[PDB]
């Protein structure tokens, strides 16, 4: 009963892991790298903050 | 006759005071390094520290070039005594570490549990209080020194020498042999015990210490201990012992740092660290 | 600016006050001992703890012995896998590996070499490699029991117990069979043989013949938890 | 029976993957070809903590990126003052044995849990008391490998029997449970919305569910050993996954498959922890080698090195504003970076 | 993906020689140590025999020591099990497990529960 009851509610998730909308993966990259360089300025370990205003140093 | 004689003694008291000051200083801010067992090695380091500022240099600059007591009468009194304390502690220390490894060793599960910083000061305390003891005797007229106008020197009277000496030395040093040979003992009883026929070296380090301490302490201490049998001794050989003994402090920093493995380790860092 | 000083220093205090208690509670620590008890399911473990003490993940039993205090834990609730959380007992003092040594539907699966194995998966594991275990070979009297019965598991499930001779520092004590004696050196060997192919000295194991119902369980941990600390400190101090 | 149900998981499966499979026309290593190198970064340690009697396991970062949470086997649970070094409340532990704790974005409430598989919540807001236990989330079967708090009354929680709950903190009751890991479950990442989080298990695999419908949205099988560590990417469309391999490797949500592989020769430890800088850029990921590697996560490089830890770094935070990194380790000392 | 394929079996008469193979694929294999697991109807999961990263060592259970061969091929990335004079009792289901981390002498892959990095195994029957 157990390996029968396992295996049908794993092929129903399949089912709906199988009907999902995507999009390309190069359209992501791009993305990923618009992400990175609109957001890098903020950054402090990127982009060092000066040392008068660091509550650290 | 140009000697090199000058820069050997200045050198061997700068080493001291660098070693003396970088351990005591890497202990202070390496704050993980502030532990009961430590506290003791730190104690050591700041009595080698106390004769390399306070003892040695007035030695290795006016006995070696003037070769006579410029300083008066009143300094004499000083220096013979804070010689002879910071000494004396000095060699206490070492005892007091050897007795505080012999109950670590002997008593793992019990004695480690009371080892607190409060003892560790307390036993230091009383080292030092001893050690300044030993001091008072000529301060009170029971032993005056034999000093003169040029000349300094500890007196030489049986009934103080004889007290003094075993109190610094011989029972101290005898102490510190038995607990090393029971520490040694129990070592080599513990290596025995976990072997198998199959189943299909501590020695070195405390032959180490103890040549190290006896090479630089005994002859000294003998001499002074047959100093009263006159029936007088070459300067160049008393002078040598009492530097062997400066010398004892000199490498103190080499043996109870290097024979420890968190300080061993430790101290590796600060390649890194000072950047 | 009064308003920041006052804070600071009610701060300050406050750390003050948590440094002494976390102080305190330092010497708590350091005085406490901590174990960890282990082994298959069917072992007397369960026995043991219960001896010792005259749905949760785990429990505690602490027993005190010549004043010094010991902390045992016993796993609970736990799933069965134990490579991700067998890792959390690292710096406890010794590891209570007991073994139940029975050389018997009752021969449900073989445990004995499921042991073996799991010894061997914990001796060589990396963050254990400093962790001492105490190896208790538990259930002497049903393995002599089987022994005289003829019937043994030790002479199938194990060959090279035929070409097994019994070692000249064997020490059995008087009126044990000698058939009794060559298995149970036999089952030690073998752990000595996973135990001792280490060669780093990180380790040590300590073998020890015992039956649940012997009260001299706890002095054998006693004196174990004392070598183990001795050991310890002559490492520290370079002896060894 | 089971043939004809084992055969509809393959062929769903090989489906999957053809459709994965004709999607990657161009990788993001390829494309970032063109990218600047971020070039060598240095960082040295500003604020070293110390108290601590026994390793650390696992830390969390103010919402104000001002008070931290530090979890030892000793039994303690202390809050620190992270510019200061000030230790604010050191809450004794009934359990010794806690391996995660989370700071709640309020931060009226903190958590932790381990072996004893119970989540106590820890009330530091009460009127005359110091601190107190609040609620006793208990109901899993297993040790607490990871938890996280939505809201004040709202906390996610991971366990080792291969289940995932949410805990409704005024009753204690499991609002929703998610299985389907059929090994344990490591660490839980909660999206920037809250609404998803995405949880690594011993399965070599990653899966993605939500809180409100309680069912698993996608599985990524990238990694080959087990997920110690996952974070989500800052846009909250990609995330990070460290594992026993050696290897971090990026996945992206909308992708539907693995984008980068951060590996080198000289590298064969496994990894403990991952992190995100706030830009996204840098991989900040722990490893049981004592020290951690900072890798570009467009260029896959690394860009540093934070070493000076005397054991396994066990843990690794960023602050919410990202200007500093907080690294626990075994050794019990927690080293800020900066 | 970590995947593994058993192939061999059948039904075969006491003292059969039999060959099992194990396809290991979607893996590094040679940074992996390889065992192999076995089940008898109504008893729990038992270790069978290993073999190390390049083969250099291997070990067998008593109980199978000399009857039954373990060896692996890295070019071809399959893993063999030579069954020689297969005994009744030797009936069971075997499976290719492997244990979670790599260059690392501990396994840990006799789990009674589902086991992520085991094959789903084939059934090899021994009776007259
Ligand atoms: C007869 C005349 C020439 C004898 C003169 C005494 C000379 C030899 C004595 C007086 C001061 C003494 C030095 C004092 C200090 C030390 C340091 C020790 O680590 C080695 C010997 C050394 C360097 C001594 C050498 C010998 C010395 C120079
Ligand atoms: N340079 C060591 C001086 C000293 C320390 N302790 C002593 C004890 C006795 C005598 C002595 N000469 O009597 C000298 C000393």
């Amino acid at each position: 009963t157990a390996s029968i009851a396992q295996a049908r509610k794993l092929v129903e998730q399949l089912k709906m892991e199988a009907n999902i909308d995507r999009i390309k993966v190069s359209k992501a990259a791009a993305d990923l790298m618009a992400y990175c360089e609109a957001h890098a300025k903020e950054d402090p370990l990127l982009t060092p903050v000066p040392a008068s205003e660091n509550p650290f140093r | 006759e140009k000697v090199v004689i000058g820069s050997i003694l200045t050198l061997i008291t700068l080493l001291t005071i660098a070693g003396n000051c970088l351990v005591v200083i890497s202990v202070c801010f390496v704050k993980k390094l502030r532990q009961p067992s430590n506290y003791l090695i730190v104690s050591l380091a700041l009595a080698d520290l106390s004769v390399a500022v306070a003892v040695m240099p007035f030695v290795s600059v006016t006995d070696l070039i003037g070769g006579k007591w410029i300083f008066g009468h009143f300094f004499c009194n000083v220096f013979i005594a804070m010689d002879v304390m910071c000494c004396t502690a000095s060699i206490m220390t070492l005892c007091v570490i050897s007795i505080d490894r012999y109950l670590g060793i002997t008593r793992p599960l019990t004695y480690p549990v009371r080892q607190n910083g409060k003892c560790m000061a307390k036993m230091i305390l009383s080292v030092w209080l001893l050690s300044a003891s030993i001091t008072l005797p000529p301060l009170f007229g029971w032993a005056q020194n034999v000093n003169d106008d040029k000349v300094c020197l500890i007196s030489q009277d049986f009934g103080y020498t004889i007290y003094s000496t075993a109190v610094a030395f011989y029972i101290p040093m005898s102490v510190m042999l038995f607990m090393y040979y029971q520490i040694y003992k129990a070592a080599r009883k513990s290596a025995a015990k976990h072997k198998f026929p199959g189943f299909p070296k501590a020695a070195t380090t405390l032959g180490i210490i103890v040549g190290a301490f006896t090479v630089c302490w005994l002859p000294f201490f003998l001499l002074s201990t047959a100093r009263p049998f006159i029936c007088c001794i070459p300067l160049w050989v008393e002078r040598t012992f009492l530097w062997l003994g400066y010398a004892n402090s000199l490498i103190n920093p080499f043996i109870y740092a290097f024979f420890n493995r968190d300080l061993r380790t430790t101290y590796r860092s600060l390649l890194q660290c000072q950047y | 600016t009064e308003d920041q000083r006052n804070e600071e220093k009610a701060q300050r205090e406050a750390n003050k006050k948590i440094e002494k208690q976390l102080q305190k509670d330092k010497q708590v620590y350091r005085a406490t001992h901590r174990l960890l008890l282990l082994g298959a399911g069917e072992s007397g473990k369960n026995t043991i703890v219960k001896q010792m003490r005259i749905t949760s993940g785990i429990f505690e039993t602490k027993f005190q012995v010549d004043k010094v205090n010991f902390h045992m834990f016993d796993v609970g609730a736990q799933r069965d896998e134990r490579r991700k959380w067998i890792q959390c007992f690292n710096d406890v003092t010794a590891i209570i590996f007991v073994v139940a040594s029975s050389s018997y539907e009752d021969n449900q699966t073989n445990r004995l070499q499921a042991a073996l194995k799991l010894f061997d998966s914990i001796w060589n594991n990396k963050w254990l490699r400093d962790t001492s275990v105490i190896l208790f070979l538990n259930k002497q009297d049903l393995l002599a029991e089987k022994v005289l019965a003829g019937k043994s598991k030790i002479e199938d499930y194990f060959p090279e117990f035929a070409r097994y001779t019994t070692p000249e520092d064997a020490t059995p004590e008087p009126g044990e069979d000698p058939r009794v004696t060559r298995a149970k050196y036999f089952i030690r060997d073998e752990f000595l043989r996973i135990s001792t192919a280490s060669g780093d000295g990180r380790h040590y194991c300590y073998p020890h013949f015992t039956c649940a119902v012997d009260t001299e369980n706890i002095r054998r941990v006693f004196n174990d938890c004392r070598d183990i600390i001795q050991r310890m400190h002559l490492r520290q101090y370079e002896l060894l | 029976e089971l043939d004809q149900l084992r055969q509809e998981a393959e062929q769903l499966k090989n489906q999957i993957r053809d459709a994965r499979k004709a999607c990657a026309d161009a990788t993001l290593s390829q494309i970032t070809n063109n990218i600047d190198p971020v070039g060598r970064i240095q960082m040295r340690t500003r604020r070293t903590l110390r108290g601590h009697l026994a390793k650390i396991y696992a830390m969390h970062w103010g919402t104000d990126s001002r008070l931290l949470v530090s979890a030892s086997q000793d039994g303690k649970l202390i809050i620190w003052d992270s510019y200061t070094t000030n230790k604010v409340h050191a809450i004794p532990l009934r359990s010794s044995w806690v391996m995660t704790c989370a700071y709640a974005p309020s931060g009226n409430y903190v958590a932790c849990g381990g072996l004893d598989n119970i989540c106590s919540i820890y009330n530091l807001k009460t009127r005359e008391g110091n601190v107190r236990v609040s609620r006793e989330l208990a109901g899993h079967t297993g040790y607490l490998s990871c938890c996280r708090f939505l809201d004040d009354n709202q906390i996610v929680t991971s366990s080792g029997d291969t289940t995932c709950a949410l805990w409704d903190i005024e009753t204690g009751q499991q609002t929703t449970t998610f299985t389907g890991h059929t090994g344990d479950v490591m660490s839980l990442s909660l999206a920037p919305d809250t609404r998803l989080f995405v949880s690594g298990a011993c399965d070599a695999s990653a899966k993605l569910w939500d809180v409100r419908e309680g069912m698993c949205r996608q599985t990524f099988t990238g990694h080959e050993s087990d997920i110690n560590a996952i974070c989500f990417f800052p846009n909250g469309n990609a995330f990070a996954t460290g594992s026993d391999d050696a290897t971090c490797r990026l996945f992206d949500l909308r992708a539907d498959q693995e984008l980068m592989t951060y590996s080198h020769d000289n590298i064969i430890c496994g990894i403990t922890s991952v992190s995100f800088s706030k830009s996204g850029r840098l991989l900040l990921a722990g490893y049981d080698d004592f020290n951690c590697n900072v890798w570009d996560a467009l260029k896959a490089d690394r860009a540093g090195v934070l070493a000076g830890h005397d054991n396994r770094v066990s843990c690794l935070g960023v602050t919410d504003d990202g200007m500093a990194v907080a690294t626990g380790s075994w050794d019990s000392f927690l080293k800020i970076w900066n | 993906q970590v995947q593994l394929q058993e192939s061999g079996g059948g039904l075969v008469q006491p003292g059969g020689s039999l060959r099992l193979s194990c396809a290991a694929s979607g893996f590094t294999f040679s940074n992996y140590k390889m065992n192999w697991v076995r089940q008898a109807p109504g008893k729990g999961l038992e270790w069978v025999s290993d073999i190390s990263q390049s083969g250099a060592s291997i070990s067998y259970t008593g109980s199978v020591k000399g009857r039954f061969t373990i060896s692996r091929d890295n070019a071809k990335n399959t893993l063999y099990l030579q069954m020689n004079s297969l005994k009744p009792e030797d009936t069971a289901v075997y499976y290719c497990a492997r244990c979670p981390a790599p260059f690392t002498r501990d396994c840990f892959d006799v789990t009674s529960t589902t086991y992520a990095y085991r094959g789903q195994g084939t059934q090899v029957t021994v009776s007259s």
